[PDB]
């Protein structure tokens, strides 16, 4: 039974950039696909951005050339960095490993 | 001892005891059939009567009579015990054959096996046959010959009985050292034969690189090798015989010598002398065979090694107490690590993977790695390195093979099909327990009597090789008829089809929308039907559980399987 | 006719003509000793005690020395020439199938070639040799015997030459029974041997269902039923001979009663009929083993037409004329269709690949489908089935094979490596053109002096099957050190390293950097360098050229290359 | 020898829909990747529109939700649907088969008012 823990920022002005990292401890860090997913207040769950086995990348699409995602190969640590911020973003983000119907973290909200 | 064995043929005394006293007389026909020789030549023509001797021919008839009668009559009664040892043996090998985990058929020996039930029980059984004939017949062909040479004679006799053994050492010593020869020529022929494979082997590197001119010379020299061990092998074969017989010949001739060098004997008849040199001119067969008769007991005994090995290997394990009815219950992996023995990669990294009650999960993978297997562990195929295979709260070695392989229906695109009667297959293994007209029902209920009353004989066809060839596509359509009747709790569709049969894999899908209303499914994947209805799916990357989830929470999340379900799309 | 069979053997009159006049002399012997057997009883011990009794004991050993050397000579100068036939005919055998086109090795007989020559050649002279030396010296001791008993009785052998017809035809007719009788078990053993290999095929299938004891059953009743046709076997074999022995016993009798019945007789010395039955038992040897001499004439006229099917089956096609100097041209498909000899689904659909010469093509098709063999088609292993792959302005079919396969070099790791040494490989079939001073900075253009040097020699080491097992990614090195002295105007790479290894690879691709700086190099590309730095990748979706074009204007053409980019990012 | 024949139509106005066609000839019409690029009075070729083995789309970034590849596995032919027109698209649109190095057929240019 693996954990995953999530770090990142609080409020800061619209338009900056910033950056959040889930540190995932308990399994095969190299394969299992990570991905970052978002919450409204009113609206529920959604996707925001996946990464794969080979580090294939991909994203939603509203955020799309604006956001980005990697993982180191052996800290066992994904990053997923935002850029050009807005009013909308402000949401409860979570980290996510093996799929949709696993693992998830405590998470942060972010205005 | 050898004591010890007997009970092992107690059952047979009749056959072999039938065996020995018809083998005997064989001998004795012979030593009274020279016996014969001796009055026709001193009497009958030494004496001027002519009826002398006309009580010769019948009686002549009726001992080549009573000769082939025991030929025949010892010969089948030694192959009768040969037969019902022979079979007795590979019947208690095949059902210590079916017993063996099945890494045993990990194509290391597939071929094989019907070759260790046969080739080496031949083996032992024709070896002890021919073994036993050979220290019995010659064995009382010996003792009966001495006798009616003694009975004729006394010096020539105690000069034979001495000089004797010294052929019977000559004929061993001429022979270990033949074998001692051979040993190593099967190296020599292993060496020799090893490079006309190779060359053969790359026969695509030889017409790429224009050099059918160097390889024409390589052979010349390999061929050239091969000739002159074969000819080693003549020349050291062939003195063996014309060295025995010398060694004979010069014995005989001290028989002649010292039995005529005297007064003291001459004593002798024209017939007796030719009563004694006819039993020795004679008793050469008998002193080499019941001589070379010991190549065959360690022969014999090898092979009997031999089988006794193959059949002590290691049974399928079975450590385990409990007895399931018909387990409904949420099985599950934690944490599973699994590597086939004879490989160093494992298969399986830490597994979560969960078969919910009622709920079906799917596996889908890239590569085709890592699925498979699956289906080997939650049967008991391959024992589990370190996990637990939970299974309503135990692990699965805990419970008797035979009452959990009893609740897993394992449908299949590759399922096998026993030669006997439809009627069989679709109840197989328990046509005691179920009637006719549970299968007139369930055959109906996977649509697969629409494949079987097109037949001949219907239910009574015969359905797998020297019977119907029934086809691919509908051998599934069967394995599910099947699945019904048993009516398990656990189901295992492989669904590796890929093969198409418009309207009739319809109406196999159709089927599936029957076999699995219930019976918690752990169905591996490559069709678009049945991960669109799964409830939970679990995609591997050739090692791990990298993505699960269900289709519609999926799709969504670009994941791995969604990148999978475009190039499947 | 025979006449004409004469020349097969022409440089082989002496050994073999010796065999045979050292094999008459081996029956002569046998008649001599019974020769002599005729005074030692009547003059010999009627009223003497020398004369016999002294010349026999050294002339006995005499003559089995006489014997023994006959046979020995017989054999050895026998077996010389067979096997100096056997040598010449499998080489002639293997000569012609350096010559045969590649689909003869499919894999339907790419291992049975060896046991093929081997096994039919060492029958085919082996029962030449057994009838030639069972029709002399089985057919010598028939005249000699009946010579040296017309020498000694006037009448009482007249009885035996018309009897003896009577003796052949029953042995030929009880042979003939038995060998009638076992026709039908070649189809009972194959009837019981599929269904024992059946029975055991699908283990999984018998374990999953529960059914071990219903499986034993079936085989008891497989065993009892090929046990009875064991008994079957043995009781028609082993009456063979215990009638003919009956026959052999009747002739026997009627000459021992024929030999009393009117006054004819006592004209009989009393040792006259001793050596007239001696020389009548000892004429079953003969008389039995000539009438199944056919038996073996008509096995080595088998085993002779059985190598004539294979010595003069298909042969690859030579139907060229035109030669090359250096192939600096480019290569050119047009609307090629090939399916494989015993295959139904094309390969390869139309075609219109144009390979510029000094550039290179990578095929990267992700279902490995197709690419393999358009490396098969350009070099002329299996011919195309509709089409023109046109070289330097020319068909292939117009230019003889002998320079078209001396332009292409077949790089690749699967280079299967000759048992000679490593710098003999590297000129491999053209050893005379290199001098070592060319083949060590060869070595050290392919980079190879450094995996070289480290050997126990230097390029010296045997190399090959039984050799020093270079490394696999060596081999590819190996195999660029041959392609790089050749200096071939053609290159097809092959890429089968998919499982790279470091360190190696930088030097492999530094090397493969050498051999493709000119050089037109059809590339089945699998690295994302080779396929990166390319000039027109070309991919084949299991049927045909689907998306073609240089790289960085591919990426952006998504077709089926990014997504096959996408798969190996 | 595998040859294809494009038809268009010419000047529409802005923001409306059209469809462009393309038969293929001599082709194995299935398998082979098929494609649609457009190519402006001063800027090169770059391809929009994708057909594949499969069945598949896929455009550049600029185009999404805004073109519409198709193919009938029958006729031989394809076509491209273009919704909401722009003035900056007008240029000469391109049928192409089996790859960048395959088959350029006459290509039709549209004219957007
Ligand atoms: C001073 C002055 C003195 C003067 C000197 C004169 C001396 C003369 C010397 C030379 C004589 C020469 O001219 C004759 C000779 O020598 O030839 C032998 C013979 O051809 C050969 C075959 O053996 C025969 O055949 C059968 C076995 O054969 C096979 C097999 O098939 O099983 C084949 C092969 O196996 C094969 O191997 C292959 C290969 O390896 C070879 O490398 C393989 O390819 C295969 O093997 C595997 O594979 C298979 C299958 O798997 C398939 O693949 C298996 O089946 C297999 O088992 C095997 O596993 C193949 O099968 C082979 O290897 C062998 C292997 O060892 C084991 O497997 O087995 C046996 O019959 P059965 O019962 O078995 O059916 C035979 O025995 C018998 O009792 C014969 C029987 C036959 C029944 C007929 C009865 C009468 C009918 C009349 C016919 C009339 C028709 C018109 O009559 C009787 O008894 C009745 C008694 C007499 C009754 C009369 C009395 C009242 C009147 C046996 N027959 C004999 O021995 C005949 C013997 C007679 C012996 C009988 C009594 C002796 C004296 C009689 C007194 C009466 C006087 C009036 O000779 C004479 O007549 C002597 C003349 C008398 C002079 C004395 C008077 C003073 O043996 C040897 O061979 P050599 O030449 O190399 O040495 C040969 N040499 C020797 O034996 C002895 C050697 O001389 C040493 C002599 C030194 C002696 C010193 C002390
Ligand atoms: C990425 C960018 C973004 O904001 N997304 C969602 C946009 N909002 C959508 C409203 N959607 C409500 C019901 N969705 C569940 C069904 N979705 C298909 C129908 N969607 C319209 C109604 C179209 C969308 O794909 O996204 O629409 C499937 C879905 O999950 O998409 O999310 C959603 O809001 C719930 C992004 O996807
Ligand atoms: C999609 C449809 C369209 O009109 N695009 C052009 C957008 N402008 C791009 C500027 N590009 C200049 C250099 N190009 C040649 C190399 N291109 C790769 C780098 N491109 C950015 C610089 C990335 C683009 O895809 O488009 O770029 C390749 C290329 O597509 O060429 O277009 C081009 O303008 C010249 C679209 O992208
Ligand atoms: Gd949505
Ligand atoms: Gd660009």
């Amino acid at each position: 039974q693996m954990q995953l823990v999530e770090s990142g920022g609080g409020l800061v002005q619209a338009g900056g950039s910033l950056r959040l990292s889930c540190a995932v401890s308990g399994s095969i860090f190299s394969i299992i696909t990570l991905a970052w997913y978002r919450q409204a207040p009113g609206k529920p769950r959604e996707n925001v951005a996946t990464i794969t086995r080979g580090s294939r990348t991909s994203y939603c699409d509203s955020v799309k050339g604006r956001f980005t995602i990697s993982k180191d190969n052996a800290k066992s640590t994904v990053y997923l960095q935002m850029n050009k911020l807005k009013p909308e973003d402000t949401a409860d983000y979570y980290c996510n490993a093996e799929g949709p119907a696993g693992y998830w973290g405590q998470g942060t909200p972010v205005t | 001892t050898f004591r010890r064995l007997w009970p092992t043929i107690a059952p047979f005394k009749a056959g072999l005891i039938v065996a020995g006293v018809a083998l005997i007389l064989n001998a004795a026909s012979d030593t009274f059939m020279l016996s014969l020789l001796k009055p026709l030549l001193d009497d009958g023509f030494g004496k001027t009567d002519r009826s002398v001797l006309v009580w010769m021919p019948l009686v002549v008839i009726g001992l080549m009579i009573l000769r082939g009668i025991t030929s025949y009559v010892s010969s089948y009664c030694i192959s009768w015990v040969s037969g019902k040892v022979v079979m007795t043996m590979r019947r208690r090998l095949f059902g210590h054959m079916m017993g063996m985990p099945v890494s045993f058929f990990d194509k290391q020996s597939t071929g094989t096996l019907l070759s260790r039930i046969t080739y080496d029980s031949e083996q032992v059984a024709s070896s002890s046959s021919g073994a036993l004939i050979t220290v019995v017949r010659e064995g009382a062909s010996i003792i009966g010959l001495f006798i009616m040479m003694f009975y004729y004679s006394w010096q020539l006799s105690i000069i034979l009985i001495v000089l004797a053994p010294i052929v019977s050492i000559a004929i061993r010593v001429v022979s270990k050292r033949f074998r001692n020869i051979s040993k190593n020529m099967q190296n020599t022929m292993g060496q020799v034969t090893t490079s006309a494979e190779q060359m053969l082997k790359g026969h695509k590197e030889v017409l790429i690189f224009g050099g059918q001119e160097v390889e024409t010379k390589r052979f010349d020299k390999v061929s050239n090798r091969m000739r002159l061990q074969g000819m080693k092998m003549v020349s050291a074969s062939s003195i063996s015989d014309p060295i025995i017989q010398l060694i004979a010949s010069l014995a005989l001739a001290f028989v002649l010598y010292a039995a005529s060098f005297p007064s003291v004997m001459d004593s002798l008849t024209a017939g007796t002398i030719t009563v004694v040199f006819s039993s020795m001119i004679a008793l050469m067969r008998p002193l080499k065979s019941l001589t070379n008769v010991n190549a065959q007991f360690q022969r014999g005994m090898a092979a009997c090694q031999t089988l006794f090995t193959i059949l002590d290997s290691e049974q399928e394990k079975d450590e385990g107490k409990r007895v399931i009815e018909r387990a409904t219950g949420d099985v599950e992996f934690r944490n599973v690590t699994f590597t086939y023995p004879g490989r160093d990669v494992p298969a399986l990294r830490n597994i979560n993977l969960k078969i919910p009650a009622g709920k079906t999960v799917a596996l889908v993978g890239r590569s085709g790695s890592g699925k498979s297997t699956i289906a080997s562990l939650i049967t008991r195929f391959y024992d589990i390195d370190e996990g637990e295979i939970l299974m309503d709260g135990h692990d699965l070695r805990e419970y008797t093979l035979a009452s959990l392989r009893n609740q897993v229906a394992l449908v299949s695109q590759n399922v096998h099909l026993f030669n006997d009667t439809v009627a069989n297959n679709i109840a197989y293994a328990r046509t005691e327990q179920y009637s006719r007209e549970q299968i007139e029902e369930a055959a109906r209920m996977a649509y697969a009597m629409d494949f079987i009353n097109k037949m001949d004989n219907g239910l009574d066809t015969v359905i797998g090789e020297n019977g119907v060839l029934l086809s691919g596509g509908q051998r599934q359509r069967i394995a599910i008829a099947r699945a019904l009747l048993r009516d398990s709790p656990i189901l295992i569709l492989d669904e590796a089809t890929s093969a198409l049969d418009t309207e009739s894999e319809r109406a196999i899908q159709a089927a599936l929308d029957e076999l699995q209303k219930n019976r918690t499914s752990l169905v591996i994947a490559h069709r678009l039907s049945t991960i669109e209805k799964a409830d939970e799916i679990v995609v591997v990357e050739d090692g791990v559980i990298v993505e699960r989830g269900t289709h519609n929470d999926l799709l969504e999340h670009r994941g791995v399987y969604a990148q999978l379900h475009k190039m499947q799309f």
